């Protein structure tokens, strides 16, 4: 979790990610609030099919001490479902994410008594 | 978490068959999924412990329903219109990763627990 790695699926071209990665760095920046102790890291860039991209990143949070680590998997997925924040994603192409982390069993079950 | 598939069998065109897998353990997210032979394995339903949504890929939807049985531990796949396309073993499949949107919920990339089969075979 400590990783803080998020998986996005892109419905666009790996050529056209790739050519604007940039612009989509910054938009999912602005997705967070757009402060500057948060920077957005892209891990990897991968082609699913003809005009699906998968996007892997994670989140560098900085604290008022000036020291630096990763947002957790779990809080940084957290976020981007929360419905605002899923239809800013969809704007940008999303159409789908996934953490790494492998939730407890008791995670499961406090996810599954307040789904909300 | 464990699975044990059962329920296929020998299909006639336009047939019905009911799968079934028990479940111990706690999951995010639990399917079906098929792989016929010497291809890959691919996802034809998948829930959401969470929310309950369920999610199909278009060439079985209307034909293919997943459902739970919580009290029984049980997740279910009922298939109806089968056609010989749908010849494959069937494995249920679970994991324990968030994740939203059909791609994460259907590919079989994304699931760590997986049942051992059950052979479903459509011929006339």
């Amino acid at each position: 979790d400590e990783d803080g790695l998020i998986s996005l699926i892109f419905n666009k071209k790996e050529s056209d990610i790739r050519g604007q990665q940039q612009q989509l760095v910054e938009s999912l920046h602005k997705v967070l609030g757009g402060h500057q102790t948060l920077t957005v890291n892209v891990e990897g860039v991968k082609t699913k099919a003809d005009n699906q991209t998968e996007v892997i990143i994670y989140v560098v949070e900085r604290s008022p001490n000036g020291t630096s680590r990763r947002v957790g998997a779990s809080a940084l997925f957290s976020y981007f479902e929360q419905a605002h924040i899923k239809a800013n994603m969809q704007s940008l192409g999303v159409t789908g994410a996934m953490a790494q982390t492998e939730l407890s069993p008791v995670q499961i079950k406090q996810l599954i008594q307040n789904p909300l | 978490v464990q699975l044990q598939e059962s329920g296929g069998g020998l299909v006639q065109p336009g047939g019905s068959l009911r799968l079934s897998c028990v479940v111990s353990g706690d999951y995010y997210a639990i399917g079906w999924f098929r792989q016929a032979p010497g291809k890959e394995r691919e996802g034809v339903a998948a829930i959401s412990s969470r929310d309950g949504s369920t999610y199909y890929p278009d060439a079985v939807k209307g034909r293919f329903t997943i459902s739970r049985d919580n009290a029984k531990n049980t997740v279910y796949l009922q298939m109806n219109s089968l056609k010989p396309e749908d010849t494959a073993v069937y494995y249920c499949a679970a994991d324990r990763r968030q994740r939203w949107g059909p791609y994460y919920y259907l590919s079989a990339l994304e699931y760590v627990y997986w049942g051992q089969g059950t052979q479903v075979t459509v011929s006339s």
